[PDB]
RNA sequence: GUAUGUCUAAAUGCUCUUAUUUACUAACAAAAU
């Protein structure tokens, strides 16, 4: 219970919070922050840090001023400034959500502008217009270190993750796709989590390639573009005639 | 309700107009109206 | 150094590759030819990296061979080359990792 | 024969804003701090317009 | 070939661009009259 | 010359008296992405977080909504809900391009349905109609798991898959357990014989693929 | 209205000092500044060479305007002198410097540019602390 | 910037010899450099037929050649080349070489002079 | 300070007294003027803050012997004045009414502020807190933009 | 005036050779006593 639970959270000091880029290019653009002259190198790399959120959320200077939005930083699982951050850290709770419903159109659960048009890749931030809460997991093979695991495991894996992260509508791990799809009750919590797991490693410490989950590439947390199978779209169209259904009612 | 707008000083290193970015914009002609195109009333020599 | 070919292999630019390679380690595996005999690379990286540049060398080569003039030698030159490269990313594609 | 309307110099209008603040500085301080303002003004540019090398 | 002629020529309003042009900078701003 | 900012009474805030300040060819409208002048506002002088307009005065026009909230100016509705509405007593496709966008913004036709919300007449006659229209345990037998842990916490790591129909409740406590079974759609340890069938052939489905 | 508040300079030091290695996400903005502000660099410049401090002057003090960002930092004061005086100053330094020609076999002249190409022009910080700056050129009195 | 430039900006650490000498030992890695058929652009003398089929290239007409060395000189120390050219229609590798006994060119088996 | 140049006198009667106090202040300040690789913003401004809240001290170290206390000569502090050591306004700013506990000047330029007003510092405790307390919320600001001054004002 | 365009999934040190260059570029310009 996070007010309760702590106060602190100090999840990575500022001592050592990131180095800046990572050396593609030959050159360093001092405009872009961008290295020039060369594009060779596969880019995304893994998180050094996570959310371990029942040890890290705590009441923050946010809490007490009344701020709205969550500490993407603290999502990542590298928010120094900690109990002196003015965004929140805890996990989306219902009470929160349901306080910060009238802007979650127009931006993430972050405080930061949802865009009309979905990026190409579905990569980040997702659309004012889509409302959704379902994310896209991918790049597990390599956010496993191409670990041999049963799909099975690795569901679960996903799950555990998940679960803690935000109130969990539904999940499926898929074998031929290769892929882990997530859905949320509230748009907001699915935000933070996708947040929280871009490029995070799905292994554990128990495993034997936890010394070198650094090395590997994390997990590409993206955003879902619905199902075509015909029974989900079912559900969907029903879900929202429940929906339109309540909006009525509201009206009348 | 009643609003009070304000026009706050921007630093004057910045960019003024921040909005405009030399943009292409195709514009619908959008007459609705008919315009009415009235008129009135050797063909191997011209 | 016109046409560019030699601007790039000039002296200055090969020096800052070099740099590049020893300090943040950018390499670039299109510039250098991939290496005949693999098991002289200990590094899984650079393994990794030539394994993507001959995927991408076979997918040119497919681009290419589909070409109107089918029935001229080249193509065919090609079809043995596709092979070639095809075994060469079965290899990289071994098993002690 | 020079402006009879402008008054308002470069250095008033900026005075004016609140983003500049005023100190008293050492002349080769000033001098140090607008090379290097400069040159990073320069460079910035440059790598902006894409330039890097 | 693409050396050809032409049918006919434009108009269309953009945003201004807001670059200071140096034919377009103050001159003459008193205006000259007639006696009457 | 310049059109007035269309802002909602719920966007807006509760008080009598706001100040904000204008930002002409502030950045570009989220929709059409074409300059215009940003509003920004901060409710309450002390709450934090401000509240910028995210579009252009004419795009709320054509959708009729709230320059802040993106609802409808009337129903305070997503645009998408509202004009769903609408169809059920035809909807706006946004034309996600570069060029077209701005375009579509520029042409002033209230794109779909806002012309029903902007009129009295039209808006409380589609509500009329709509009123009209209204008037350890495994577990087995689609719907979601935040409500499966809401019913659990009521009785009082929660696995579901749906493919399945298989909830492998874990509480980790003989305590839990044994409170939750004296207080209180199978419910067994770590028309039944038609139940069983069906969970038979979704397990089945489950472990074909 | 009320006048700007005299900051101290340590502040200024410490933002252009902020603005060297600057490549983050942060200040995107001062980065914008910085471009902007090339419009008054040449204005800056010649603020700052008027202020030059003259032969008979060991360091002279100047008023500083200078954006908070960091981006460009003017020499507010235009230096105004009692002109026959000023006349006078300038006279002595003359016969000051006859003087030092007439004294001097080799007069060491300084080589250009002052410091090397790689070499990053020393902060200030390296030479507040440095011992009394030299004499300057004014002439023997009576 | 500006191609008539005087000097070439250089790390503050830059020993020349060293350099070379690394750019050498990265050079029988490199890709170019270490290989025959370097580019050119050539007018073609000799004003032919492309064997295949038969584009009556003319004289002077402008291509962007490969020149490569053949290692049999002519008599001793004064080279020969091999200049490889495409006809426009049909991709048909034509090439000639520059024997300069006759102070001309002879064609290799690419078309025919005419 | 500024740099000694023989423009004025090295120093009046009692400055050996007050010069290792003062002289503390300067290794902070040099510790403050330098990279501190912030790597974010607030940080950043922390300090900046903190280099202000320095310059602050010592003036009110300076005017706290020469007014409160009087155990310095006039000259002297006219000395001090002159050189970089005191800021001048800011003494003034004190030494006037409603003004003595003053972070900086900069806190009270009514045109500077995008709503033409003075710094919330300037505000006592009291009445943001009374505020909070009608409303519901807690304590709204900790402390300001321009220096860190939790609680500038004269109360 | 050193053109251009498509194409891109996310072995180690060692030394020895030089009074040179398989050098490349032609957009630039073109006359006699
Ligand atoms: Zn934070
Ligand atoms: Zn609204
Ligand atoms: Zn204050
Ligand atoms: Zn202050
Ligand atoms: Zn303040």
């Amino acid at each position: 219970s996070w007010r309760d639970k702590s106060a602190k959270v100090q999840v990575k000091e500022s001592e050592l919070p990131s180095s800046i880029p990572a050396q593609t290019g030959l050159t360093f653009n001092i405009w872009y922050n961008k290295w020039s002259q060369g594009f060779a190198g596969n880019t995304r790399f893994v998180s050094p840090f996570a959310l371990q959120p029942q040890l890290h959320s705590g009441k923050t200077r946010g809490d007490n001023d009344g701020q709205l939005f969550f500490c993407l930083f603290f999502a990542k699982g590298m928010c120094c400034l900690g109990p002196k951050c003015e965004y929140l850290h805890h996990i989306p709770d219902e009470e929160d959500i349901g306080k910060l419903a009238l802007r979650t159109e127009a931006l993430d659960c972050f405080g930061r502008e949802k865009f009309a048009d979905y990026r190409e890749d579905m990569g980040g931030i997702g659309s004012f217009r889509k409302k959704n809460k379902t994310l896209y997991v991918g790049g597990i093979d390599g956010a496993l270190n191409s670990k041999h695991l049963k799909p099975a495991q690795i569901e679960s894996r996903i799950r555990f993750v998940f679960s803690r992260l935000g109130d969990i509508d539904r999940i499926r791990y898929v074998e031929s796709k290769n892929c882990g799809f997530v859905k949320f009750k509230y748009q907001a919590n699915a935000e933070f989590a996708k947040e929280a797991m871009s490029n995070q490693t799905l292994l554990l410490p128990s495993d034997k390639e936890w010394d070198d989950r650094r090395e590997g590439t994390g997990l590409l947390v993206k955003w879902a573009n619905e199902d075509p199978d015909p029974a989900a779209q079912k559900r969907l169209q029903e879900e929202l005639k429940l929906e339109s259904l309540n909006m009525m009612v509201h009206l009348i | 309700h009643h609003i009070e707008v304000v026009s706050k000083q921007m630093d004057p290193l910045l960019p003024r107009f921040v909005g405009k970015k030399a943009r292409k914009v195709v514009a619908p002609t959008e007459n609705d109206e008919v315009v009415p195109v009235l008129h009135m009333d050797d063909p191997n020599e011209w | 150094m016109s046409r560019n070919v030699d601007k790039a292999n000039s002296v200055l630019v090969r020096f800052q590759e070099q740099q590049a390679e020893s300090a943040g380690g950018y390499k670039d595996y299109s510039r250098y030819q991939r290496p005949r005999n693999v098991s002289k690379v200990k590094s899984i990286k650079e393994a990794n990296e030539w394994k993507r540049q001959v995927s991408k060398e076979i997918k040119q080569k497919s681009t290419r061979i589909y070409d109107p003039s089918l029935n001229e030698m080249q193509i065919a030159e090609l079809n043995d080359e596709l092979n070639n490269l095809f075994k060469e990313w079965k290899r990289w594609q071994w098993h002690i990792d | 024969l020079p402006t009879n309307h402008n008054k308002t110099k470069l250095l008033k209008s900026l005075k004016n804003t609140k983003y500049f603040q005023q100190t008293t500085i050492d002349w080769v301080e000033a001098g140090l701090q607008l090379c290097r303002q400069g040159h990073n003004m320069l460079n910035l540019l440059i790598h902006r317009k894409g330039l890097t090398y | 070939p693409q050396l050809e002629a032409r049918s006919g020529a434009k108009a269309a309003a953009y945003t201004p661009t807001g670059i200071e042009h140096a034919r377009l900078l103050p001159g003459h701003t008193t205006l000259k009259y007639r006696k009457f | 010359n310049e059109p007035p900012p269309n802002i909602c009474e719920q966007c807006l805030g509760d008080e009598a008296n706001i100040r904000m300040t204008k930002i002409p060819q502030g950045s570009e409208c989220k929709i059409c992405t074409l300059p215009f002048t940003l509003y920004h506002f901060k409710t309450s002088k002390r709450s934090n977080n401000i509240i910028k307009t995210l579009i252009c005065v004419r795009c709320a026009t054509q959708r009729n909504i709230c320059q802040c909230c993106m609802l409808d100016s009337r129903w305070h509705i997503p645009i998408q809900l509202r004009d769903h509405l609408i169809s059920l007593v035809v909807m706006t496709e946004e034309a996600k391009n570069d060029m077209m966008k701005r375009f579509l913004s520029l042409k002033n036709v209230k794109l779909g349905g806002a012309q029903i919300t902007s009129d009295p007449s039209e808006a409380d006659n589609i509500v009329d109609k709509l009123k009209n229209i209204l008037l350890s345990f495994f577990l087995y037998n689609s719907i979601p798991e935040w409500k499966i842990t809401d019913t659990v916490s009521q009785l009082l790591s929660l696995i579901v898959n749906h493919k399945a129909k298989c909830g492998g409740l874990r509480f980790q406590s003989s305590e839990l357990g044994e409170r939750f079974v004296s207080k209180i759609f199978i419910i067994p340890w770590s028309t039944a014989e038609n139940i069983k069938l069906s969970l038979s052939l979704n397990k089945l489905i489950q472990l074909e693929l | 209205y009320t006048p700007k508040a005299e900051m101290p300079p340590e502040h200024l030091r410490k933002i252009i000092n902020t603005h060297s290695d600057m490549a983050s996400k942060m200040y995107n903005t001062d980065k914008k500044a910085f471009l902007g502000a090339l419009k008054y660099l040449p204005h800056a410049i010649l603020k700052l060479l008027e202020n030059m401090p003259h032969p008979w002057e060991q360091a002279k003090e100047v008023k500083v305007l200078y954006h908070t960002s960091g981006a460009i930092t003017f020499v507010n004061e235009t230096p105004r002198v009692i002109e026959p005086v000023y006349t006078a100053q300038w006279s002595a330094t003359w016969i000051a410097m006859r003087r030092e020609k007439r004294d001097r076999t080799h007069f060491k002249r300084m080589r250009f540019p002052p410091f090397d190409d790689d070499e990053p022009p020393l902060s200030y910080e390296q030479h507040i602390e440095n011992i009394e700056p030299l004499d300057p050129i004014n002439l023997p009195l009576d | 910037s500006e191609r008539k430039a005087i000097n070439k900006y250089y790390p503050p650490d830059y020993n020349p010899l060293e350099a070379e000498k690394l750019s050498r030992k990265m050079a029988k890695k490199l890709k170019t450099m270490n290989k025959s058929h370097a580019s050119i652009r050539l007018m073609t003398p000799f004003s032919m037929r492309c064997l295949e089929c038969n584009e009556y290239i003319p004289k002077s007409r402008k291509f962007n050649g490969k020149k490569e060395l053949l290692k049999e000189k002519y008599l001793d120390s004064i080279k020969i080349y091999r200049l490889t050219i495409s006809c426009p229609r049909c991709a048909n590798s034509i090439a000639f070489r520059t024997d300069p006994g006759n102070s001309d060119y002879v064609m290799e088996v690419g078309g025919v002079r005419n | 300070p500024r740099i000694k140049t023989r423009r004025s006198k090295p120093a009046p009667d009692g400055f050996e007294k007050i010069k290792p106090t003062l002289t503390d202040f300067e290794i902070q300040l040099r510790d403050a003027q330098k990279d501190k690789s912030s790597k974010l913003a607030a940080k950043s401004n922390e300090q900046l803050w903190e280099i202000m809240q320095l310059h602050h001290q010592r003036s009110r170290y300076i005017y706290t012997l020469y007014y409160k206390r009087k155990a310095i000569s006039k000259d002297l502090y006219d000395w001090l004045i002159k050189e970089k050591y005191a800021d001048k306004l800011l003494i003034a700013k004190w030494r006037k009414t409603g003004y003595e506990k003053l972070c900086c000047l900069r806190c009270i330029q009514k045109n500077e502020t995008n709503n033409g007003s003075t710094c919330i510092c300037r505000v006592p405790r009291a009445q943001l807190e009374e505020e909070a307390r009608k409303k519901g919320t807690q304590v709204s600001f900790h402390q300001c933009v321009h220096c860190g001054c939790r609680g500038c004002a004269s109360t």
